[PDB]
């Protein structure tokens, strides 16, 4: 939906209210998103680690 | 002839306030605190 | 904007029927009562009929009940009168009017009879269509007084109400005064138009009344001269 | 169309305590296990 | 139903002064009253719709006051576009009933009429009928009386009058009375007279002719 980024997308267990599209963590980065065509929630995890 | 019943309503007014809000383990807000409302808060 | 137009009037011999129609534009027609309102000539306003939405609640006047019938069509946005067995007291200008506002819904405008039609003339007369008979009313000393004297033209016995008399093809506008036509017991109209002109000018200039009857095709010019 | 049916019986204005009432979501963001200000 | 009564009923005024019209009712209507104005020849239009509230596009010199009964419309500082006939209508219960109107006339210094009597034209006496016209020219008070007399007998029930609209220049009226007889009955009498009574005349004026005298 215009929000760009990089990472790994995985199936999620969070459950958004109908007026919500993005989810943010404590550092205010987007870590969850609702897919605009299948209406399923996805988690976004960074790629570099270790 | 118009009768009215016995319901009630309540009116309060808003102020610019700073709130501390925790949500839940799954969205939905459980609690929030009003600063400027006691030296404790 | 918002508008109401009518049609259907004219002339009807008594004992016969007519049908007035009224078409609206710019409302939500199912949210308003509609009304028919007459006005007799030389008189005041008087309601004839009221109807609610879906035609359940219908008010007639006591003078007209059992002879007239209202109808609505909310799909076609239309209002009717079926006028049966007409009488000589139904000669009037009729108006479509909206004043309803229907206190169960959220309508717009004002509460009152804010929008109106333009009027439709109904004439009831066993007459037909007759032409006018014209005489010149000569200027005379019994009409003369000092500096001025009056002369005119009497145009009488005609049914088709709109008739006109001018002076000198429309030249004289000073003192020219056409009086309201009068309706006789015979059923035909009559009137007389008179103009004053300096008494030094009794016969001197041209004073020819031009009589034109538009429903018929009568056109006659009559000269008025002092009495022999 | 208008009818004012009021009765001239003023009324002492009562009050009551809204202890912790009237908290809305001041955004459309989703959040879990946090303490946002 | 609910009947309405308007009290002034042919009020007369100058230009630029106060004018009051009162309208009463036969039940209790709360504020559902409208004031309507009709100029001669047109459709009526609303001016006040809930007994005190003007419509959009109405000048601020009209005023409405109201109660359960006894409603009032007031025009202060009259202007020449405000001379018409004013109705009061109730909006409370169906069917909605009108008042009676109030024509409003323009003042004018008492002016007596010029009077003139016209005998029937020779052409008409051929046809077999005699119209005898009597004209009253220019005059403020329209409350004029036209008495026809035939050989000094006051004539009742064979005349018709009509009157003009108040003149836009000199604010006067003019009146034409027509007496209609048969040729036969016309030829039975001699003096035809027309006696006009009016406030500008100290005593009535009679114009008369003698049938058959050139
Ligand atoms: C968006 O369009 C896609 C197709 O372009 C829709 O996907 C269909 O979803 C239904 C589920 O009810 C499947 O049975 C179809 O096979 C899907 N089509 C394809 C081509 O995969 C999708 O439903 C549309 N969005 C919405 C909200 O209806
Ligand atoms: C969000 O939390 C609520 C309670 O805080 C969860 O509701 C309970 O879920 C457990 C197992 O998931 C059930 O055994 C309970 O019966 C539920 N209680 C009620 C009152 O419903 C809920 O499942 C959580 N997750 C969501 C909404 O996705
Ligand atoms: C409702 O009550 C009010 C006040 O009693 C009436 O409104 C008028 O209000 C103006 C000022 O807003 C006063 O100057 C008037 O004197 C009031 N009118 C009267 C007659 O006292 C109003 O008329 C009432 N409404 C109805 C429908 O009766
Ligand atoms: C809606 O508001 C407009 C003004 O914004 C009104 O338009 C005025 O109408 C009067 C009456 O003809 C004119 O004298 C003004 O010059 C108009 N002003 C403008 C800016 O057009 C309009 O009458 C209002 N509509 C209603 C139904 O009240």
């Amino acid at each position: 939906n215009g929000l760009t980024g990089t990472g790994v997308l995985t199936e999620s267990n969070k459950k958004f209210l109908p007026f919500q599209q993005f989810g943010r963590d404590i550092a205010d980065t987007t870590d969850a998103v609702r897919d605009p065509q299948t209406l399923e929630i996805l988690d976004i995890t960074p790629c570099s680690f270790g | 002839g118009w009768t009215a019943g016995a319901a009630a309503y309540y009116v309060g007014y808003l102020q610019p306030r700073t709130f501390l809000l925790k949500y839940n383990e799954n969205g939905t807000i459980t609690d929030a605190v009003d600063c400027a409302l006691d030296p404790l808060s | 904007e918002v508008q109401l137009v009518e049609s259907g009037g004219g002339l009807v011999k008594p004992g016969r029927s007519l049908r007035l129609s009224c078409a609206a534009s710019g409302f939500t027609f199912s949210d308003y009562y509609m009304s028919w309102i007459r006005q007799a000539p030389g008189k005041g306003l008087e309601w004839v009929s009221y109807i609610s939405s879906s035609g359940s609640t219908i008010y007639y006047a006591d003078s007209v009940r059992g002879r007239f019938t209202i109808s609505r069509d909310n799909a076609k946005n239309s209002l009717y009168l079926q006028m049966n067995t007409l009488r000589a007291e139904d000669t009037a200008v009729y108006y479509c009017a909206r004043g309803g506002w229907e206190l169960r819904s959220l309508a717009g405008g004002y509460y009152g009879m804010d929008v109106w039609g333009q009027g439709t003339t109904v004439t009831v007369s066993s007459a037909s269509t007759k032409g006018p008979s014209v005489f010149p009313l000569a200027p005379s000393s019994k009409s003369t007084s000092g500096g001025t004297a009056a002369l005119g033209c009497l145009v009488k016995d005609y049914f088709p109400e709109p008739v006109t008399v001018s002076w000198n093809s429309g030249a004289l506008t000073s003192g020219v005064h056409t009086f309201p036509a009068v309706l006789q017991s015979s059923g035909l109209y009559s009137l007389s138009s008179v103009v004053t002109v300096p008494s030094s000018s009794l016969g001197t200039q041209t004073y020819i009344c031009n009589v034109n009857h538009k429903p018929s095709n009568t056109k006659v010019d009559k000269k008025v001269e002092p009495k022999s | 169309q208008c009818v004012n049916l009021t009765t001239r019986t003023q009324l002492p204005p009562a009050y009551t305590n809204s202890f912790t009432r009237g908290v809305y979501y001041p955004d459309k963001v989703f959040r879990s296990s946090v303490l946002h200000s | 139903d609910i009947v309405m009564t308007q009290t002034p009923f042919t009020l007369s005024a100058s230009v630029g002064d106060r004018v009051t019209i009162t309208c009463r009712a036969s039940q209790g209507i709360r504020n559902d009253l409208g004031w309507y104005q009709q100029k001669p020849g047109k459709a009526p239009k609303c001016l006040i719709y809930a007994a005190s509230s003007l419509l959009s596009g109405v000048p601020s010199r009209f005023s409405g006051s109201g109660s359960g009964t006894e409603f009032t419309l007031t025009i202060s500082s009259l202007q020449p576009e405000d001379f018409a006939t004013y109705y009061c209508l109730q909006h409370n219960s169906y069917p909605w009933t009108f008042g009676q109107g109030t024509k409003l006339e323009i003042k004018r210094t008492v002016a007596a009429p010029s009077v003139f009597i016209f005998p029937p034209s020779d052409e008409q006496l051929k046809s077999g009928t005699a119209s005898v016209v009597c004209l009253l020219n220019n005059f403020y008070p329209r409350e004029a009386k036209v008495q026809w007399k035939v050989d000094n007998a006051l004539q009742s029930g064979n005349s018709q009058e009509s009157v003009t609209e108040q003149d836009s220049k000199d604010s006067t009226y003019s009146l034409s009375s027509t007496l209609t007889l048969s040729k036969a009955d016309y030829e039975k009498h001699k003096v035809y007279a027309c006696e006009v009574t009016h406030q500008g005349l100290s005593s009535p004026v009679t114009k008369s002719f003698n049938r058959g005298e050139c």
